[PDB]
């Protein structure tokens, strides 16, 4: 995944998400769809984790960043390439909301 | 008071050793916590308590 | 054990509100006072018509 290089190192000594906003699982709203889609894409509010800051890097927390781009569409088993990209369980928006 | 500094070098140099760790630098300052929860740090492995 | 930073921009929501800036209710204190200041001043007060 692509990143600026002003992305602090304090960052990721911690157990952080790859991509900038940590997708708060159920600490967003239990079943709705403008709180999670709310606290992992739009940028008008910082993380949960980091208050100081919306985002570690805006090439993939955004919705059309390209770590959505080149990573996020949906998982299907029967693809033709059918490859493993392991970094696909951070940014798939039906997982990301399936909890 | 709860754990503060002037730097990210005092406070990886306050996990590295906490009994000889340097209350005053030259212009910035660090200021370990005392509280009547005595709350552990994880920064990586090393942990003070 | 998030190492969170304190800048200025945080401090931005409470040292830009105009409660901050205004002096009247500080001066609606010191003129309430009981026992106010022993000695004054007159030197460069105001400024003074030629």
């Amino acid at each position: 995944i692509v990143t600026p290089v002003t992305a602090d190192v304090a960052y990721f000594q911690k157990s952080n998400s790859p991509r900038g906003r940590a997708a708060c699982v159920v600490s967003c709203e239990n079943y709705n769809q403008e709180v999670a889609e709310g606290l992992i894409y739009d940028h008008s509010r910082p993380d949960a984790a980091y208050e100081y800051r919306s985002t570690v890097n805006p090439w993939a927390s955004q919705l059309g960043s390209l770590g959505d781009i080149m990573y996020n569409s949906s998982y299907r088993q029967t693809a033709v390439p059918g490859l493993y990209s392991p970094c696909r369980a951070f940014f798939n928006k039906e997982e990301l909301l399936r909890n | 008071p709860a754990l503060s500094a002037s730097s990210r070098a005092l406070i990886d140099e306050f996990m590295s050793v906490k009994q000889t760790h340097a209350p005053i630098h030259y212009g910035h300052y660090i200021i370990e916590e005392v509280a009547p929860v005595r709350r552990i740090l994880k920064f990586g492995n090393k942990v003070v308590f | 054990n998030l190492l969170l930073a304190f800048n200025l921009q945080n401090a931005l929501k409470v040292l830009c509100h105009p409660r901050l800036h205004t002096p009247a209710h500080t001066l609606n204190s010191l003129n309430a006072a009981p026992a106010p200041r022993d000695r004054r001043e007159t030197y460069s007060l105001q400024h003074r018509r030629p």
